[PDB]
């Protein structure tokens, strides 16, 4: 049970939010 | 200032570096410390691409024009786009 | 007519701050829901082997 | 990539998703068509010729010399 | 000091069929360069971006995207055809800046009155070792 | 550049200049919903017919789920660009000059508010397009090669 | 828990596999080790190490997980804490090369080795003789039936009296002697590893060397060498080594890249040393017959 | 050369075939035939057109090791100046393609620096060199568990 | 070029060359395995490099020894 939820979260979601979070921070300008 | 170009006192005023700058950085100014009575000078270091050919034609003991590569700008990187 | 019908029925999805939150959070919930409630007959892992295990060499070690 | 996908599917125990003759198929038809033409050329489009210009055309028969195959149609 | 620069006009460019080596979006945003030269005879030369175009009589004008390109042609013209040339820099807003001879005289020979920016009056072996410049904005050569 | 037949011709210059990305004089919300319609209805095929469930009777509902997600991911990849390439109060970066030289309006799409409208158009159209394929292909489903 | 019951016929298990690309014949193939789904067989040899050092069920491991998780939480606090003002050390604190070498030699290397000896003879050795000792009850049990005496009197010659017999079964009481510190040097016949009672002695022996080696340098109490002085004094007469080691104190004590270089060189060697000794003198039970490990 | 030596000497010992090392280990073909070629028979059959085994994952990683390692050469041999001229053509094509001149890089694209390529090239070489051997070491030994 | 001369060597041994029975049945050199094993990258390792390098590797002590040495020497 529990793997079927935690494997996608660290494999799909947690990467996506990570990549999209950095991309804004890297590409900022002030 | 993008790259730093420095010319020392060994220079014998041969005008071989100036003629070999492909983007017109270095230039020649009067001196009194050589038989030729002229020493090179680098008053336009912005456009300096970093192509060390400027100092592959300085014929002295070690060298009299020296090039230190610093940060890169959009012209010091020779970007056409 | 298509202008007005489309213009009002896509307004909620337009503010980029809100669209970014709902996409990830809602989507991340949906990925969770689909795998936690997929049939075992379409995901081989989700069903067990249900078959006898083959022993390794040198006994079972 | 098709080689890599083939290898990945085979490694995961899915030999019915590989690219092969026994699975998802990729048949070269254009080469198979031109092979057909040269096999029937001795019939019409080259009446002088007794046989095809070779034996690797998609039709004919092998040539055996001293218990060693010379050639036969290459599928 | 007799240094009034050339003050670029708008003249006719050379005949050319156009190529893929011309300007890019960099011209519309950052900068692009023009190099105005005058010929006595309508001949054919080779463009820095490949291909050959024919210069026409008198005041030409031609735009290139870098400074290495303006000079690379600038050497060819001054060498092969014994012909004068300047070049400029053009900004997006429209302000144009005089560049090449910078005094009216090529930098190869000496004008009494230019500056000495960027010189160390000591041999190269006398630079300071990197421990003497640590935690400062200085460098050995500076 | 160069003027070749491909880069300039009446047929070419009329095809491109009349599809949503270039109709510079209509609201970017619709220009997003057309784009999402054509793309969404497009990619429902290969997911449904070539996916890992094509043999199973859920091939219809496993392709559609696949296409729906891909539209969602591109919607994120759209928003990341809009939020990182425009500022909330900065004007448009589109060229305002036509080939003839008439100075036209800058495209509203090249604008933070416009692009955020455009992605709202794309996302809603993307899912709407990908259901419209599923309805047709498994209700009004006779002639097709599926 | 199962692997313990027969170490030579149960593949140690690392974790479970949940990969939704797996087809069906792979799910079967990777189901092994007496599990219910796919698993990975552990080749890092943790299973033997935790057997030797006394762990015996799952439950010891869970608290083992929590504790280390807590220790990690504690460290993250410290990395934040020592950045605020009024908690950051000054320069002179880091550059104190003497007071650091006393603590590291005497406290870090020293006491830890003494305390690991404590665990070996309060949990580990009792585990290998059938005695289950835990934080609940470790006050009742005696490491040696006359414990804490024979050491005070001076006749330490009793803790090596009656060691484990040759015919010993690692997890039970058959042939289980009562000696806690020994010097045998051979192998445990059944498990092909070093004896437990040697390893307890050795960590006790080198628990002393570092403690006594820890009081060399002078910190605040007017005794002990000055490392600056030792470097200066060793200047060979005859000049063959020039001014010798003069001035190397500051050069090392001011160059981080120097200190790191030395640390790596020493760490680089002993890791090769660790590799060379482990495979010849297996220090964990039932690890010389798991060939892959 | 160190780990090779440890593995083969022990892998002959564990089988009780200590003569095989003591003779083959004096000529190079002995190391190539009797250690590499011979002991990899079970590894490469991790998956074939007949079936798969537990060893498939190690068979896959084995090739995956060969692939990264062979990508390493690309950065060590081919140096920067070639790729930089290749990007410029590409950064021209993207600037003239319709529907794709609407997306603009925020950070201009340039080829990796000279030192970076060396570092990157060595990263692949090392990773591929560890994974390759680590797969062969575990699979070959665990295949026989002896 | 190298893959071309690999493609030729395996295709001909597996599909064309080989002895021939007196009865008439033909048995190719590698048993006709090209059509199934050449689609996976691991296939090119097992059945071509690994299985057809046997002759060169164990060519010591007979007239084919000079190839055994060159094989190494070229590495
Ligand atoms: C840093 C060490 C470490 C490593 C390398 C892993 C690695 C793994 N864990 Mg894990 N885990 C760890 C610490 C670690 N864990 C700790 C400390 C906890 C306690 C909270 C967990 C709790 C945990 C659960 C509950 C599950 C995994 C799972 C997994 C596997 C899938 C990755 C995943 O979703 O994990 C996510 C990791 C975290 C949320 C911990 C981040 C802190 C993977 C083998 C899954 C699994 O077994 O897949 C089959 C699974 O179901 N882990
Ligand atoms: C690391 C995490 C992770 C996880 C959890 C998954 C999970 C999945 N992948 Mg996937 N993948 C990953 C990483 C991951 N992938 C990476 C890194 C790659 C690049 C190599 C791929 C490349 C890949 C391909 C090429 C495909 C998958 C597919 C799939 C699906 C399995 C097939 C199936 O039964 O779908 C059943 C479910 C559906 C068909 C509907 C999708 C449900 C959505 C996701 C909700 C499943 C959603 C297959 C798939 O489904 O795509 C259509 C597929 O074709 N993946
Ligand atoms: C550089 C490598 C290379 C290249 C470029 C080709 C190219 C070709 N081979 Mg080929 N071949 C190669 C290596 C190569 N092969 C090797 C190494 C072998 C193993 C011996 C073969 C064995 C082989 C056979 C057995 C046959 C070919 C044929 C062909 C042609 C197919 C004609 C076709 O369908 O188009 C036609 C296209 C149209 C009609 C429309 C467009 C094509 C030109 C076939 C052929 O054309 O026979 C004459 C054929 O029968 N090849
Ligand atoms: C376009 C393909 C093609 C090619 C390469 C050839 C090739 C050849 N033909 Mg030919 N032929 C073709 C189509 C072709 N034919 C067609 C479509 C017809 C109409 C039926 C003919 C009718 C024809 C005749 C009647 C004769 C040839 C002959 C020949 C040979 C001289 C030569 C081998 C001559 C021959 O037999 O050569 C020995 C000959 O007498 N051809
Ligand atoms: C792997 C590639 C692939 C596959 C399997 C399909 C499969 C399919 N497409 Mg599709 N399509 C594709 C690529 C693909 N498409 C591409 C690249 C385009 C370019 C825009 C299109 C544009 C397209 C249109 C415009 C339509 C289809 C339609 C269809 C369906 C009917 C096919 C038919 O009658 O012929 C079928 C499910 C038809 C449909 O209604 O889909 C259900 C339809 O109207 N396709
Ligand atoms: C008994 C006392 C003791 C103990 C157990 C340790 C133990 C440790 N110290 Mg340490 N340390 C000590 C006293 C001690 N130190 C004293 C007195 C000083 C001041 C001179 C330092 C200064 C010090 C520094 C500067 C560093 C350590 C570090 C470390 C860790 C490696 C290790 C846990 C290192 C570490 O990992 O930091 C957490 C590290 O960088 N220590
Ligand atoms: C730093 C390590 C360490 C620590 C904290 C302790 C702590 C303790 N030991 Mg101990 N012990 C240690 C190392 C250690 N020992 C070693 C290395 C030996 C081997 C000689 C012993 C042998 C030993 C005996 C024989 C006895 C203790 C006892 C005790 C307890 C009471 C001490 C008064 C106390 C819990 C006494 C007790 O009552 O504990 C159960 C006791 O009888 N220990
Ligand atoms: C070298 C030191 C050392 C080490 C590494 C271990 C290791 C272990 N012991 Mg142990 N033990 C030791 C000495 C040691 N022992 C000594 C000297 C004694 C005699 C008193 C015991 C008595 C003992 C018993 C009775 C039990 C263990 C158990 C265990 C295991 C579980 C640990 C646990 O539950 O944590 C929990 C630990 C505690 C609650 C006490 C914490 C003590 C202090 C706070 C540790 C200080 C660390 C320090 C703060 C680090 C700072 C880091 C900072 C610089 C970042 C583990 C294998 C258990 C076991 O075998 O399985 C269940 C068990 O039941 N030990
Ligand atoms: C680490 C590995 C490298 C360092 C270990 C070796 C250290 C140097 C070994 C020779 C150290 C060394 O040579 O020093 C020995 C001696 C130098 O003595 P010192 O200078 O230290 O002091 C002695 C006199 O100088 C004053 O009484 O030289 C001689 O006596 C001459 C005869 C040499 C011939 C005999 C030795 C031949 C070898
Ligand atoms: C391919 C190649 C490139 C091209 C590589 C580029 C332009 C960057 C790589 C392209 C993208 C970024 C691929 C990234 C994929 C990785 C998984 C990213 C991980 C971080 C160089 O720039 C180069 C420079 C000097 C010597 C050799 C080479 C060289 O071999
Ligand atoms: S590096 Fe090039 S640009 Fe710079 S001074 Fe030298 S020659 Fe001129
Ligand atoms: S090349 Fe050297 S010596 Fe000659 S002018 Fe330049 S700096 Fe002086």
């Amino acid at each position: 049970n529990l793997p079927s939820i935690f494997v996608p979260l660290v494999g799909l979601v947690f990467p996506a939010i990570a990549m999209t979070s950095l991309f804004l921070y890297v590409q900022k300008k002030k | 200032m993008s790259h730093s170009v420095k010319i020392y006192d060994t220079c014998i005023g041969c005008t071989q570096c100036v003629r070999a700058c492909p983007t017109d950085v270095l230039e020649m100014i009067p001196w009194d410390g050589c038989k030729a009575k002229q020493i090179a000078s680098a008053p336009r270091t912005e456009d300096c691409v970093g192509c060390k050919r400027c100092e592959s034609a300085c014929p002295t003991d070690f060298l009299s024009v020296r090039v230190y590569l610093g940060p890169e700008t959009t012209r010091s990187m020779a970007l056409s786009y | 007519l298509q202008s007005k019908f489309f213009n009002t029925f896509a307004a909620p999805f337009t503010k980029r701050g809100l669209l970014l939150k709902f996409l990830l959070i809602g989507g991340g919930s949906l990925v969770a829901y689909v795998s936690a409630s997929a049939s075992p007959d379409l995901l081989p892992i989700k069903k067990g082997p249900q078959l006898p295990p083959t022993p390794g060499p040198r006994g079972k070690i | 990539g098709l080689y890599i996908h083939n290898d990945t599917m085979s490694a995961l125990g899915r030999p019915q998703d590989m690219f092969s003759d026994t699975a998802i198929q990729l048949q070269p038809i254009f080469a198979q068509w031109v092979q057909n033409i040269h096999a029937t050329a001795p019939g019409v489009t080259a009446p002088g010729a007794t046989t095809s210009t070779s034996l690797t055309w998609g039709g004919g028969e092998l040539v055996a010399v001293g218990g060693k195959v010379a050639l036969l149609p290459i599928p | 000091g007799f240094v009034p620069p050339q003050l670029d006009p708008s003249t006719p460019s050379p005949i050319f069929g156009g190529s893929t080596g011309g300007l890019l979006r960099k011209a519309q945003v950052e900068e692009f360069y023009v190099i105005t030269w005058t010929s006595p005879k309508e001949q054919v030369f080779e463009m820095p971006t490949g291909g050959a175009a024919i210069m026409r009589e008198g005041p030409n004008l031609l735009k290139l995207a870098r400074k290495e390109q303006c000079l690379a042609l600038g050497n060819r013209l001054r060498s092969k055809y014994k012909i004068a040339y300047q070049f400029y820099r053009v900004f997006p807003n429209g302000e144009v800046q005089y560049l090449h001879p910078k005094d009216g005289v090529y930098p190869e020979k000496v004008n009494a009155g230019r500056q000495g920016v960027g010189q160390n009056f000591r041999s190269i072996g006398k630079n300071v070792s990197p421990i003497e410049v640590k935690f400062t904005g200085k460098n050995s050569f500076d | 550049s160069l003027e070749t037949p491909v880069t300039s011709s009446p047929l070419v210059a009329w095809y491109l200049s009349n599809l949503p990305a270039y109709r510079t004089a209509v609201s970017p919300l619709l220009r997003g919903i057309e784009v999402g319609l054509a793309h969404g209805y497009l990619l429902v095929g290969p997911f449904a017919l070539t996916g890992p469930l094509r043999n199973t009777p859920v091939h219809g509902q496993a392709g559609t789920l696949g296409a729906i997600g891909l539209v969602s991911i591109l919607s994120v990849c759209l928003t990341m660009y809009g939020v990182a390439s425009f500022n909330e109060g900065e004007p448009s970066t589109a060229p305002v000059l036509t080939l003839t030289g008439r100075k036209k309006e800058a495209d509203k799409l090249q604008t933070a508010e416009g692009w955020s409208q455009f992605t709202g158009g794309f996302f809603f159209g993307g899912v709407s397009g990908a259901v419209w394929a599923y309805f047709l292909l498994y209700v009004l489903d006779l002639p097709y090669f599926f | 828990e199962s692997w313990i019951q027969d170490p030579l016929h149960v593949r140690p298990i690392a974790h479970a596999i949940w990969d939704p690309h797996f087809g069906q014949p792979a799910v079967e193939a990777f189901t092994r080790g007496g599990a219910a789904g796919p698993v990975n067989i552990a080749y890092s040899g943790v299973y033997q190490w935790w057997y030797t050092i006394g762990l015996r069920t799952n439950e010891d491991l869970y608290t083992g997980a929590l504790f280390l998780l807590f220790l990690s939480t504690l460290s993250l606090i410290a990395s934040w804490l020592h950045l605020q003002p009024k908690w950051k050390p000054s320069l002179s604190w880091f550059k104190n090369a003497e007071s650091r070498l006393n603590h590291h030699l005497s406290g870090l290397f020293g006491v830890s080795s003494l305390a690991w000896t404590g665990h070996l003879v309060h949990v580990a050795i009792p585990a290998s003789r059938g005695e289950y000792v835990r934080w609940n009850n470790f006050l009742d049990v005696l490491p040696y039936p006359q414990g804490l005496g024979p050491l005070l009197t001076g006749q330490w010659n009793l803790y090596a009296q009656n060691p484990d017999s040759s015919n010993h079964l690692f997890g039970t009481a058959q042939g289980a002697g009562t000696a806690i510190l020994t010097l045998l040097g051979g192998f445990h016949p059944q498990t092909q590893s070093l004896w437990l009672t040697d390893m307890a002695h050795h960590h006790l022996a080198i628990a002393f060397i570092f403690l006594i080696a820890g009081h060399m340098y002078r910190t605040n109490f007017g005794i002990g060498h000055s490392i600056k002085d030792l470097l200066e004094a060793h200047t060979p007469p005859g000049g063959r080594l020039g001014r010798g080691h003069k001035g190397l104190y500051d050069t090392i004590n001011n160059s981080i890249h120097f200190q790191l270089g030395l640390a790596l060189a020493s760490l680089g060697v002993i890791t090769s040393l660790v590799a060379q000794h482990m495979y010849s003198l297996p220090p964990y039970a039932f690890i010389a017959q798991d060939f892959t490990t | 050369w160190v780990t090779f030596y440890w593995h083969w000497k022990h892998i002959t010992l564990w089988q009780g075939n200590v003569s095989q090392f003591n003779e083959s280990s004096t000529y190079l073909m002995g190391w190539l035939r009797d250690y590499l070629w011979l002991n990899s028979s079970q590894l490469i059959n991790g998956y074939n057109p007949f079936g798969m085994n537990s060893l498939s994952v190690w068979a896959w990683m084995f090739l995956f090791g060969h692939l990264v390692w062979a990508t390493g050469f690309m950065f060590l041999i081919s140096w920067r100046g070639y790729w930089q001229e290749l990007i410029e053509t590409l950064a021209w094509a993207h600037e003239r393609t319709p529907l794709a001149n609407l997306i603009r890089w925020r950070d201009k694209p340039v080829a990796l620096s000279i030192v970076q390529a060396r570092l990157v090239g060595l990263a692949h070489f090392s990773v591929g060199y560890i994974f390759t051997y680590a797969a062969f070491l575990i699979a070959s030994t665990s295949g026989k568990f002896g | 070029i190298s893959v071309v001369i690999f493609h030729f060597s395996w295709k001909m041994q597996s599909d064309v060359w080989g002895t021939i029975s007196d009865q008439g049945v033909v048995t190719h050199i590698t048993g006709g395995n090209f059509a199934q094993s050449s689609i996976t990258i691991n296939g090119w390792l097992r059945d071509f490099l690994w299985a057809q390098a046997s002759q060169v590797i164990q060519s010591y002590g007979s007239s084919l020894s000079a190839y055994g040495l060159f094989f190494l020497g070229a590495h």
